[PDB]
């Protein structure tokens, strides 16, 4: 049962240099390769550097510059180094197999677990909370949709309720979306019906444990 | 500089056979294996398609590959598509070495009609000048397959300075709502005329323009 295992602190600041070791069972590196690879936020996974048992090693040609995989033959381990952290190298770091011939492997067979590293020095704050609007028209399907956004906090969860629960009917949450600043930012919105619309009171409740941030907004048709 | 893409979407019901493509873009795919890897949501990856035509042990046979050099092109095929493939499926190539993958493809199996979504659109509140911002909110719901991109637009000009596009979520009647985001700020608001969010759901995209 060949296993791998990836370490190491699961947060990082910006201009700061990464530093990943992944362990194997079960075998030796004589001619068994090794990649470090990452899951970068909605995206593909991809590599950065490798070596074999010797040290001999090839990297990422993006990456180059901020590499360093080594080889530790007596504890059985091969280590990751990212020098020069920015914004662009969130991601999940993954330490695979590798069975091979002249430098490309030929075989991945099973994976490491992943180790997550955040790269972020965004403080906590509180969210900024934004009734919208529709047009207030009768549209094509007598559909009225009202809501609020939740943008500028962190971190995570914040849940957006309704009228205290009372209305559910067109109630949906959504998961939070990723400013590139180091905030979040969410959704909240209802869909009443036309009929239904501009004397109705409808105010979202917003929550936001890490910053005890409660807040009460008002919805309105048009102005 | 040599990169992999693959399809946001596919639309294939079960008891048919469905393709899914990773394309080159600098270099030849037919200098290095692909290698195609199913992640099923909560889970690792694990390959599928080895040395380019050969499945792993456990794996049913159905689970065919390809290579084709007349356009760089890598072809995922699956014969019996079952309503447990629902999986993302990944492409692997070799860029010295570089262990690039695509974009990522996301392959439902109808069991529900297809539904064509309906988009809101809201321009920033009047409450959002006084606070010195400014963003064009779009809401997508009620569409299946849940898989669509999305594409701001400045006066009729592609602009991508705050996309911000998160999976649509399970609904209550089994359907997805969409998100995409334009984070802005006062002065452009106010700087240009016309804006719109479209997403191009399967083949057919609908829009609608807001304006300040």
């Amino acid at each position: 049962q060949v296993q791998l295992v990836e370490w190491g602190a699961g947060l990082l600041k910006p201009s700061e240099t990464l530093s990943l070791t992944c362990a194997v069972y079960g075998g030796s590196f004589s001619g068994y390769y090794w990649s470090w690879i990452r899951q970068p936020p909605g995206k593909g996974l991809e590599w950065i550097g490798l070596i074999n048992h010797s040290g001999s090693t090839n990297y990422n040609p993006s990456l180059k510059s901020r590499v360093t995989i080594s080889l530790d033959t007596s504890k059985n381990q091969f280590s990751l180094k990212l020098t020069s952290v920015t914004a662009a190298d969130t991601a999940v770091y993954y330490c695979a197999r590798g069975l091979g011939i002249f430098g490309v492997v030929t075989l991945s067979d099973v994976w490491g677990q992943g180790t997550t590293v955040t790269v972020s020095s965004a403080s906590t704050k509180g969210p900024s909370v934004f009734p919208l609007a529709p047009s207030s028209k009768s549209t094509s399907g007598g559909t009225a949709a009202l809501g609020c956004l939740v943008k500028d906090y962190f971190p995570e969860p914040v849940t957006v309720s309704w009228n205290s629960g009372a209305l559910t009917s067109g109630v949906h949450t959504f998961p939070a979306v990723l400013q590139s600043s180091g905030l979040y930012s969410l959704s909240s919105v209802v869909t009443v019906p036309s009929s239904s619309l501009g004397t109705q009171t409808y105010i979202c409740n917003v929550n936001h444990k890490p910053s005890n941030t409660k807040v009460d907004k008002k919805v309105e048709p048009k102005s | 500089n040599f990169m992999l893409t693959q399809p946001h979407s596919v639309s294939e019901s079960p008891g048919k056979t469905v393709t899914i493509s990773c394309t080159g873009s600098s270099g030849s795919i037919a200098s290095n294996y692909v290698q195609w890897y199913q992640q099923r949501p909560g889970s690792a990856p694990t390959t599928v398609i080895y040395e380019d035509n050969q499945r792993p042990s456990g794996v049913p046979d159905r689970f065919s590959g390809s290579i084709d050099s007349s356009s760089n092109s890598a072809s995922l095929t699956i014969s019996g598509l079952r309503t447990e493939d629902e999986a993302d499926y990944y492409c692997q190539s070799y860029d010295s070495g570089i262990w690039v993958f695509g974009g990522g493809t996301k392959l439902t199996v109808l069991g529900q009609p297809k539904a064509a979504p309906s988009v809101t659109l809201f321009p920033p509140s009047s409450e959002e000048l006084q606070a010195n911002k400014a963003t064009l909110v779009c809401l997508i719901s009620d569409f299946y397959p849940g898989a669509v991109t999305v594409a701001w637009k400045a006066d009729s000009s592609p602009v991508k300075a705050g996309v911000e596009t998160t999976t649509p979520s399970k609904q209550s009647n089994n359907k997805y709502a969409a998100s995409s985001y334009l984070s802005l700020t006062p002065e452009q608001w106010k700087s240009h005329r016309s804006y719109s969010c479209q997403v191009t759901h399967e083949g057919s995209t609908v829009e609608k323009t807001v304006a300040p």
